[PDB]
C-alpha cells in the first residue's frame, strides 16, 4: 500500500465535500478535487511524518503531490502548462505557510489510519501535542491508536510472523 | 497527377533544394478565372501544394 | 421574524438555470455565515471551527423549513469560507484588499502582466522572497 | 385598516410614490 | 407651501443622485487612464509578436519540429483561456475573440452616448418649469431600459462556460486583431451630463411661487423620468466599463499567450539544433518584449 | 470595420472582409483562419 | 535583500509604492495579532515593530516608509474586520474573489463564487443576509 498523510482539515473536506478517497494517488484527479493550499498542506504533512514504514512489506510514503505536478509539467502534453502554472502556484502558496507556520517547532501530532483498498493508507493528522524533552518518545505513546490500526489493517494481507519483525509492531509494545 | 508524375522528386533533384514542391500555374480564360479565384488568402489546395 | 425564513426569503432572489441552482444557493449561505459570525477572542482555530460549524448547520435547519439547502455542500463551502477568513487574521492579506478598503490604482494584475510576458516571478513569488528574504531579521529582532 | 376604509385615502399618493422611487435608488447606491 | 417642499426634497434627491455617481465615474475614468496607458502598449506588443510568429509559421522556418511545438502552443492557449480571471459571462466572452457577443456591446455602447442627450433634455425641462407640459422624451427612456435589460443580460456569470454558446476556447489569438481598437465607455460624456444636470438642478435652489397643479404633475413625471434614466445608464455604464477591463484582461492574454511560445521556441533549439533563422527570429521576439518592458517601466 | 460580416451563417463557412478571412467554425463561431 | 527587490518589474513611477506594499505584508505575515486583545495594545506593539524594521531600509533599493506604514496600519485594522466579522458586500466580494481565495477553493468551487459574486444583483442581497445575520445570528443557540 501507499500512505497519504493529509491534514485533518483536508480528510473532512474530502469526506465532506465526497471526494473519490481511491483517485487520491492519481495526480490528475487530486489536483481537480484539491485547492492549492490543500495540496501544499499534504506535502507539509508527508514531510513531518515520523514514522518510518514498513518497506520490508511494500508500505510506501507517497510522493507528495508538488512533486508529482512538477514531474508532470515537464512531461510532453496536452496540459503541460497547466500543470507548471499549478507548480508556481504551489511553490509560493508553501514557502507562504512555511514562514507562518515556521514558529511550530517542537510538537508532534496524533494520526488517524483511514484504509482506502490495498493501494491507499490515509493517515489523518489530528491535534497537535508540544514535545520538546525526548519527543521521538512522546510521538510514539501519542500514537498508540494509529500503530494498532496500522497492524490491525496489514495482518489482512500480510503474514502475521513478518508484520511482528516490523517498527510499526516493535511502536505498539513501546507504547504498551 | 502529382504523385504518379515523381514531379516533385524532379524538382528536388535539379534545384538541390529538398523542401521545395512545385507550383500549380491555373491556366484559364477570362470567364472562368473569375470563379477560380475565390478566398485568395488561403490560395492553396489540398495540402501542402499552393 | 426567524433566520430561517429571513434568509430564505432572500435566498429565493436569486436567479434561476436549473439543477445548478443548488450550487449557487448554498454557496451564498457559506460565504454570508461564514464571513458574518464573530470569532471568540479566546478560542484557538481548531475550536472556533467546531462552534461555528455548529451553529452554521443550525442555521441550515432552520433555513430547510422555508429553502431546500444541500446540507452537505453547503458545510463544505462554509468550511473553505471560513479558512479563508482565518488565514487572513493569521496569516497574509491580499494587497486587493488593502487597495480596496483605503490613492491605490496601480494593481497587481498590472505586474503579473508584465512577469508573464518576460517569463519572470510574479507578485505572488516576489513576495515569497521578501518574507524569506526578511525572516532572519524579524526573527532576530523584537 | 392602516390609515382607513375611506376608498380616497386608500389610494396610494403619486407623489410619494415618486420620492418612494428616489429614496429606493439612493438606498442601492449607498449599499453599491 | 408644501408643494415647495415637495419639489425642493425631490431635486435635492436628484442631486444626491447625481453626486454618488460622478465619484464612481470619475474613480473609472482615473482607473482608465491607466488601463488606456498600459493597452497601447499591449497591443503593439502584440502585434508585432503576431507578426513574427507569421512570419515564422509561414516561411516553415522551424523545419520538423513545426508540428511538435504547435503541439506546445496549444497547450499554452488552453492554460491561459481558462484561468479562473476569465469570468463565463459575454462580456468577457466578447473581448476574448466572440463576434456576436462583441457586436452586441458596441452597439450598446454606441446608443448610451446618443441617450445621455436625453437625459439633458430631461433636466433642461424641469428648469423649463421652475399648462407648459413638454412632450417629455420616454421613448429613449423604454430604449434605455432594453439596454440596461441586455447589459444585465451579458454580464451574468454562469456557473459554467458550457451555459455559453461559441464560447472562446483555446483558440482565442486568432482573434486578436479585434483587440487593435480600443473599446472606450463614455466616462467622459458621463461626467459632463452628470454634471451640467447637477449644476442645472443646483440653480433651482430658490423655487418662490405657488405653482399650478399641472406643472407639478409635469415635474412630477419629469423626475420620475429622470431616477428611471439614471438607474438605467447606471447598469449599461457598469457594463460597458467591464467589457473595457475585460479587453484589457484578453489583450494580456493573447500577449502572454506569445510571449510562452516565443519561450519554448527558444527552449526548445537550444536542446535541439538550433539554426541561423531560429536564432535572428528570437533576437527580434527579444526586442519586442524589451520595448513592451520599458514601455511599462 | 471587420464586424460587418453575416449573422446567423452556416458552419464552415468563409467570408472575407478588409484582408480578413473568417471561418464559422461550430464552436468558436467567428474566427480567422490563421 | 536588493537581489529579489530587482525581480520586481520598474512600472512608471510606483517602484517606490509597490515594494512598500511587498514590505508590509513580508512582515505582517510573521507578527501575528493575538486574538487575546483589543485593537490598541497589540496593535501599538505590531506597529512599533514595523517601524523599528524600517530602520534598515537602507539596504533596500525603492521603499517609500511614509506610505509602508500606511499600507501596514491598513493590513491591522482590515484583520480586526475580520476578526468581529464583515458583511458589507464592497469587502466581501474582495475577499471572496482574491488571490488567497484562489488557493483555497477548488477550480470548480471558484467557478460557483463567481457566479454569486458577479451577479447583477448580489451587492443588494448580500447586504441583505448581512442585516438578516447581525440581527438574527445570536438568535441560533
Amino acid at each position: 500500500t501507499q500512505v497519504l498523510v493529509m491534514p485533518k482539515a483536508v480528510f473532512e473536506s474530502y469526506k465532506t465535500a465526497g471526494v473519490q478517497f481511491n483517485k487520491l494517488l492519481d495526480t490528475n484527479y487530486i489536483v481537480s478535487e484539491t485547492s492549492v493550499n490543500d495540496l501544499a498542506e499534504i506535502h507539509q504533512a508527508l514531510t513531518a511524518f515520523p514514522f518510518l514504514l514498513p518497506e520490508k512489506l511494500d508500505i510506501k510514503l507517497a510522493v507528495s503531490p508538488i512533486i508529482k505536478v512538477a514531474e508532470l509539467g515537464e512531461i510532453d502534453g496536452p496540459e503541460q502548462f497547466k500543470m507548471k502554472d499549478l507548480h508556481n502556484r504551489l511553490e509560493s502558496r508553501l514557502a507562504t505557510n512555511e514562514l507562518r507556520d515556521a514558529g511550530n517547532r517542537n510538537l508532534v501530532y496524533d494520526y488517524y489510519l483511514y484504509p482506502v483498498d490495498e493501494n491507499l493508507w490515509v493517515a489523518v493528522q489530528q491535534s497537535a501535542h508540544i514535545a520538546s524533552s525526548d519527543p521521538r518518545r512522546v510521538s510514539i505513546q501519542l500514537n498508540h491508536t494509529f500503530f494498532d490500526s496500522m497492524i490491525n489493517e496489514m495482518l489482512n494481507t500480510r503474514p502475521r510472523e513478518s508484520v511482528a519483525s516490523t517498527q510499526i509492531f516493535t511502536y505498539y509494545l513501546e507504547s504498551c | 497527377a502529382h504523385r504518379d508524375s515523381n514531379i516533385e522528386a524532379a524538382f528536388r533533384v535539379i534545384s538541390g533544394n529538398q523542401d521545395e514542391t512545385p507550383m500549380y500555374l491555373f491556366c484559364s480564360d477570362k470567364e472562368i478565372a473569375n470563379y477560380l479565384m475565390t478566398k485568395g488568402d488561403d490560395r492553396t489546395l489540398g495540402a501542402y501544394l499552393k | 421574524q426567524q433566520l430561517g425564513f429571513e434568509l430564505s426569503r432572500i435566498l429565493k432572489q436569486l436567479p434561476n438555470l436549473g439543477g445548478s441552482d443548488r450550487k449557487t444557493r448554498a454557496m451564498l449561505l457559506a460565504n454570508a455565515v461564514a464571513l458574518q459570525i464573530p470569532f471568540e477572542t479566546l478560542l484557538d482555530f481548531d475550536e472556533q471551527q467546531d462552534k461555528a460549524v455548529a451553529k452554521f448547520k443550525k442555521i441550515l435547519s432552520k433555513v430547510n423549513e422555508n429553502i431546500a439547502v444541500d446540507t452537505k455542500l453547503a458545510v463544505t463551502y462554509f468550511n473553505n469560507i471560513l479558512r479563508i477568513r482565518q488565514s487572513l487574521i493569521t496569516g497574509i492579506t491580499d494587497p486587493c484588499l488593502v487597495k480596496a478598503v483605503l490613492n491605490d490604482y496601480l494593481t497587481v494584475d498590472d505586474v503579473n502582466i508584465v512577469s508573464a510576458v518576460v517569463n519572470g516571478p510574479d507578485y505572488n513569488r516576489i513576495q515569497a522572497d521578501m518574507g524569506n528574504a526578511l525572516n532572519q531579521l524579524i526573527g532576530s529582532i523584537d | 385598516l392602516d390609515h382607513g376604509y375611506d376608498a380616497t385615502a386608500l389610494l396610494e399618493t403619486t407623489e410619494d410614490i415618486i420620492t418612494g422611487e428616489l429614496d429606493d435608488h439612493l438606498e442601492s447606491l449607498s449599499v453599491e | 407651501a408644501t408643494i415647495i417642499n415637495t419639489l425642493k426634497t425631490w431635486f435635492e434627491k436628484l442631486m444626491e443622485l447625481f453626486a454618488k455617481l460622478i465619484r464612481w465615474i470619475s474613480d473609472f475614468k482615473k482607473r482608465d487612464v491607466v488601463v488606456a496607458t498600459r493597452y497601447g502598449k499591449i497591443v503593439r506588443a502584440v502585434d508585432q509578436a503576431r507578426t513574427l510568429f507569421q512570419e515564422l509559421l509561414v516561411k516553415n522556418r522551424l523545419g520538423n519540429r513545426k508540428d511538435a511545438l504547435l503541439e506546445k502552443f496549444d497547450a499554452i492557449a488552453q492554460s491561459i483561456i481558462d484561468d479562473p480571471k476569465i469570468l463565463a459571462s459575454r462580456i468577457y466572452a466578447a473581448a476574448f475573440g466572440s463576434v456576436y457577443y462583441q457586436k452586441e456591446i458596441i452597439n450598446i455602447n454606441n446608443e448610451a452616448r446618443t441617450e445621455l442627450g436625453t437625459m439633458e433634455k430631461l433636466v433642461g425641462t424641469i428648469i423649463e418649469y421652475v399648462d407648459y407640459r413638454a412632450l417629455m422624451p420616454i421613448a429613449n427612456i423604454r430604449e434605455i431600459g432594453k439596454l440596461a435589460t441586455r447589459c444585465n443580460e451579458l454580464s451574468t456569470v454562469y456557473p459554467d462556460r458550457s451555459s455559453i454558446p461559441d464560447f472562446p476556447d483555446k483558440n482565442f489569438w486568432k482573434n486578436s486583431h479585434l483587440l487593435k481598437d480600443r473599446f472606450v465607455a463614455p466616462l467622459d460624456d458621463l461626467l459632463k451630463a452628470y454634471r451640467n444636470s447637477s449644476d442645472a438642478l443646483r440653480k433651482l435652489k430658490q423655487l418662490s411661487r405657488n405653482y399650478s397643479q399641472e406643472t407639478i404633475d409635469a415635474i412630477g413625471e419629469s423626475v420620475q423620468l429622470i431616477n428611471t434614466s439614471l438607474e438605467g445608464m447606471r447598469r449599461i455604464t457598469d457594463t460597458m466599463f467591464e467589457y473595457s477591463q475585460a479587453q484589457y484582461l484578453a489583450a494580456s492574454c493573447v500577449l502572454n499567450y506569445y510571449g510562452k511560445c516565443a519561450q519554448v521556441v527558444s527552449e526548445d533549439y537550444k536542446i535541439h539544433g538550433f539554426n541561423d533563422a531560429i536564432r535572428e527570429w528570437q533576437r527580434r521576439f527579444d526586442k519586442v518584449i524589451d520595448d513592451f518592458k520599458r514601455g511599462y517601466a | 470595420t471587420t464586424k460587418d460580416l453575416p449573422t446567423d451563417p452556416e458552419p464552415g463557412d468563409t467570408y472575407h472582409v478588409n484582408g480578413v478571412d473568417w471561418i464559422y467554425q461550430e464552436d468558436g463561431g467567428w474566427v480567422t483562419m490563421q
